[PDB]
């Protein structure tokens, strides 16, 4: 399998330029039997194709009409990657952006999308980044207890949450964030564990907010009266 | 442009039963020269990119379990899952790669039909750390229930709250096929210290009648 | 570089009709690896020696190989007016490129 690693900042101010890069491993950006595409996905519009670049003895590109004039997709042969540049963004451009390989092995000019980047959430907004505060949801009074932590007042999305540095995965529920009236997001992550563990096993949530380079570890312990 | 439509918008099938979903292209995507149908199907789970299942309308991608299969004419297509597994809950998309711009269907959400399960209800008072910072969030947790429909109501000293809470719900769990729900009531610190009883009231099909979890501020 | 290419020249055509684009490379025995057909800067089709013809998804519903060693572009629009190129990729001779101009009338 090919690996596609996306990078680039997600938060872009209105009228400025979005810039993302897709780094390819296990294939060549100049392969005669592939094309390198960008897709976007949003709740309003679903999955939409944006553009592609490909090499057939010569570099070619194709762009969707809804971004024509604003979009460039350029290959970099020395770094084995291809980039996205979208100019003059508006809040209509807010979406998850994916790079993907189109596998053109039988029809040399068309095929399905067989490998995908991990996606970059792009938020078009003039607001500044803000890291979260993390608060415990302490277990209290069948044989199972619930505990968690509350990840409050951050911008923009996303955050990631792990428990005990990734050791604890069973029974974890990390909920979708909600946007509060302040214009900042909030989410909860909870886990259910055996009551008899609470006296001895420690529970720590590890919260990472890359847009603000914030990392917080919060110990969640039973509260004493 | 070619327009892709899908039907149904969502479907729920019991564990091990057959699930089929439909796709239509507004023009034929069968190319006569090579006799290929330029149609793909993808699976997308929450937080992940789409994952290619089928291409050329009926060719299964390597690594894809063989319970997945596709067929169709030049304009009408079907994706079938012969025996629906718990890990198969996801949104499924079709897509044409016949003419520019390539276009996707709107997606069909596939879920598991299972027995009713009542939520386990937990309530969490605000932490002392948050109260020090000036605000109070009370969290009501409904864990591992089925089906998805559930109503949560907040009462403060037995007064119904409105406009000051938000909730969110997980997608169907990939192992036990349940849902979970989190609801947060947020007050100023000054408002929180004005009242004593904080209560979450849960109605669900698996509950004979509404459950209530509550606590008294500063009391155990 | 001993070869040269004779094209369809300069041709006019009526809106809504067909047109035939043709090129011939004479005066070399060289390998012809692939011909790229371009409408201005856009890839129309490739004819590859080993793997045959392939039509771009931007033209599949109106571009067809033939007659001869060329293309037929159907359902002509006024925006099809402009340059067209047949780029021959050869071994060991290199890269010959032929030009056609098309004007779509009314």
């Amino acid at each position: 399998e090919v690996q596609l690693q996306q990078s680039g900042p997600g938060l872009v101010k209105p009228s400025q330029t979005l810039s993302l890069t897709c780094a390819i491993s296990g294939d060549s950006v100049s392969s005669n039997s592939a094309a390198w595409n960008w897709i976007r996905q949003s709740p309003s519009r679903g999955l939409e194709w944006l553009g592609k670049t490909y090499y057939r003895f010569k570099w070619y590109s194709d762009y969707a009409v809804s971004v024509k004039g604003r979009i460039t997709i350029n290959p970099d042969t020395s770094k084995n990657q291809f980039s996205l540049q979208l100019n003059s963004v508006t809040p209509e451009d807010t979406a998850v952006f994916y790079c993907t390989r189109e596998s053109t092995t039988y029809d040399l000019l068309a095929g399905p999308f067989d490998y995908w980047g991990q996606g970059t959430l792009v938020t078009v907004s003039s607001a500044s980044t803000k890291g979260p505060s993390v608060f415990p949801l302490a277990p209290s009074s069948g044989g199972t207890a619930a505990l968690g932590c509350l990840v409050k007042d951050y911008f923009p999305e996303p955050v990631t949450v792990s428990w005990n540095s990734g050791a604890l995965t069973s029974g974890v529920h990390t909920f979708p964030a909600v946007l509060q009236s302040s214009g900042l997001y909030s989410l909860s992550s909870v886990v259910t564990v055996p009551s008899s563990s609470l006296g001895t096993q420690t529970y720590i949530c590890n919260v990472n907010h890359k847009p603000s380079n914030t990392k917080v570890d919060k110990k969640v312990e039973p509260k004493s009266c | 442009d070619i327009v892709m439509t899908q039907s149904p918008d969502s479907l729920a099938v019991s564990l091990g039963e057959r699930a089929t979903i439909n796709c239509k292209s507004s023009q034929t995507v069968l190319y006569s020269s090579n006799n290929k149908k330029y149609l793909a199907w993808y699976q997308q789970k929450p937080g992940q990119p789409p994952n290619l299942l089928i291409y050329w309308a009926s060719t299964r991608e390597s690594g894809v379990p063989d319970r997945f299969s596709g067929s169709g004419s030049g304009t009408d297509f079907t994706l079938t899952i012969s025996s629906l597994q718990a890990e198969d809950v996801a949104v499924y998309y079709c897509q044409q790669y016949y003419s520019t711009p390539f276009t996707f269907g709107p997606g069909t959400k596939v879920e598991i039909k299972r027995t009713v399960a009542a939520p386990s209800v937990f309530i969490f008072p605000p932490s002392d750390e948050q109260l020090k910072s000036g605000t109070a969030s009370v969290v009501c947790l409904l864990n591992n229930f089925y089906p998805r429909e559930a109503k949560v109501q907040w009462k403060v000293d037995n007064a119904l709250q409105s406009g000051n809470s938000q909730e969110s719900v997980t997608e169907q769990d990939s192992k036990d096929s349940t849902y979970s729900l989190s609801s947060t009531l947020t007050l100023s610190k000054a408002d929180y210290e004005k009242h004593k009883v904080y209560a979450c009231e849960v109605t669900h099909q698996g509950l004979s009648s509404p459950v209530t979890k509550s606590f008294n501020r500063g009391e155990c | 570089m001993t070869g040269t290419i004779e094209t369809t020249g300069n041709i006019s055509a009526e809106k809504g009709g067909s047109i035939i684009l043709q090129c011939h490379l004479s005066s070399t025995t060289a390998q012809v690896t692939q011909v790229n057909w371009e409408q201005q800067d856009q890839l129309l089709a490739i004819c590859n020696a080993d793997l045959g013809w392939h039509i771009s998804p931007s033209f599949k519903d109106r571009v067809a190989p033939g007659p001869g060693l060329g293309l037929t572009l159907q359902s002509l629009t006024v925006n099809d007016t402009g340059e067209y190129f047949c780029i021959y990729h050869t071994y060991p001779d290199g890269t010959y490129t032929g030009r056609i101009f098309l004007e779509v009338l009314e």
